[PDB]
């Protein structure tokens, strides 16, 4: 008289199929993309720019010498 | 004490490559949920100086069908590139100041495959005969992905040193300009370097790797241990180039510091990405370089040319 099935306590557990969590899609994406990628040339041509004067100096410091 | 100084960066440099196989388990190792080399070590960190010693006691046979000269030839060549491609390199000051040496790194990435090229001859027949002839055939097609986007940044460097190379990312971190290209810059070095997505060099179920299969552990010994000169190499390679760092010259302790922590983090990528993902098929693997990866390289190449003229940002040499 000491067997298995208990009177209650079940769930069940599912069968099912689902993790479709979005996710910044669909125009969000390629936003930021450009957004991050024109701050990044916008960066550039201040310090491009900059580090080209700079060079004229280097070559300033040759000419006022030899004679 | 210039002799001193080249001995004082041979000999440093074969501990992480050894200690990088203990590392390559340990870190492959709790992906899979389970501990490190438990028992020898204690924690481990003993395990590689028994597992040197093991492979030079086991007997060296050589293969009777083989060839004499050209057997023994390409292991010479096989570390002599793994180690000379570590001098011209700046750390923050390099071993050898060469007025253009990024070149030299393609002067270098080049002749590696002509080993391959050997070995898989020079031993015996079809398990490394034609499946070495496809391994070449994958490295060669990987410079024209990579030797163009690696122009792509000189346009926006400014010249060939790479004292430069440091100089022009003190305020910038060079990934955001050129993050396109930054994509497939690691690709190319993940593929071209024999590694684990697009294997067929050292091989899974392809060549059953049979360009190794035939070494016992006296040569083979450094076939692995040059290879994984190599990994270290483009990794240290690739943080000097976009995500550099800065330079004090009054303080150049610090600079390595911030340094060798960098590139430490991309190598664990190279560990990272194995425990994921599998095999390419040999054709999707050279599918994916005409078809899919070329076109695009040549567009942004179109595109930093442009771009430097129509800003009026010409950098400065
Ligand atoms: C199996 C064992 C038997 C084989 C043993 C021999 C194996 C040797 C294989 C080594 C192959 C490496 C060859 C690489 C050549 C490239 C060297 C180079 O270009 O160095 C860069 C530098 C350029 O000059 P630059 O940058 O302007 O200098 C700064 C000036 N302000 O140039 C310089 O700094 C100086 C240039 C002159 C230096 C001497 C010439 C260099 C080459 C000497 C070795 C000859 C090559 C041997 C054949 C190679 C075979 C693979
Ligand atoms: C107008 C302003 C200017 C506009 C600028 C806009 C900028 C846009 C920039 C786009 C160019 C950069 C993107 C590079 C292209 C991606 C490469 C590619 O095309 O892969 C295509 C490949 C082909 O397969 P598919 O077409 O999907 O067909 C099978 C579907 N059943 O399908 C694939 O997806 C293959 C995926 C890669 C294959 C290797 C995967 C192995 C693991 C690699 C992980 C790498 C992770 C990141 C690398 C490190 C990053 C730091």
């Amino acid at each position: 008289k000491q067997d298995m099935p208990p009177v209650g306590g079940y769930g069940p557990i599912d069968y099912k199929r689902n993790l479709p969590r979005r996710g910044l899609s669909g125009y969000s994406m390629f936003a930021v993309g450009i957004g991050a990628l024109l701050f990044g040339y916008w960066s550039m041509m201040k310090w491009n720019r900059e580090r080209r004067r700079l060079q004229i100096e280097d070559f300033e410091a040759r000419i006022a010498l030899m004679p | 004490m210039f002799m001193i100084n080249i001995l004082m960066l041979i000999i440093p440099i074969l501990l992480a490559v050894a200690f990088l196989t203990l590392v390559e388990r340990k870190v492959l190792g709790y992906m899979q949920l389970r501990k490190g080399p438990n028992v020898v070590g204690p924690y481990g960190l003993l395990q590689p100086i028994a597992d040197a010693i093991k492979l030079f006691i086991k007997e060296p046979l050589r293969p009777a069908t083989s060839s004499a000269s050209m057997f023994i030839l390409a292991p010479i060549m096989a570390l002599g590139l793994a180690l000379t491609m570590w001098i011209p390199l700046p750390m923050p000051y390099p071993l050898i100041n060469m007025n253009l040496g990024v070149l030299f790194m393609l002067a270098m990435s080049s002749l590696a495959v002509y080993s391959i090229l050997w070995s898989g001859w020079a031993s015996n027949s079809k398990y490394a005969l034609i499946g070495a002839l496809r391994a070449v055939a994958q490295t060669i097609s990987y410079e024209v992905t990579l030797a163009i986007i690696l122009l792509s940044v000189l346009l926006m460097s400014g010249s060939f040193t790479l004292s430069t190379l440091i100089t022009t990312q003190e305020q910038m971190w060079l990934i955001l300009p050129a993050w396109p290209l930054a994509m497939m810059w690691f690709i190319s070095t993940l593929a071209e370097t024999n590694r684990a997505p697009f294997d067929l060099t050292e091989g899974e179920s392809e060549l059953v790797s049979g360009f190794n299969v035939e070494y016992a552990a006296g040569p083979f010994a450094l076939f692995f241990m040059a290879e994984y000169a190599n990994i270290i190499m483009m990794n240290i390679f690739t943080a000097i180039l976009f995500l550099g760092t800065s330079h004090n010259p009054h303080m150049p302790e610090l600079y390595t510091i911030n340094f060798t922590i960098k590139s430490l983090l991309l190598t664990m990528s190279f560990l990272w990405i194995r425990a994921s993902y599998p095999r390419f098929r040999y054709d999707q693997l050279m599918h994916l370089l005409w078809k899919n990866f070329l076109p695009l390289t040549l567009a942004l190449c179109m595109w930093h040319v442009s771009l430097p003229i129509l800003t009026s940002g010409i950098p400065p040499q």
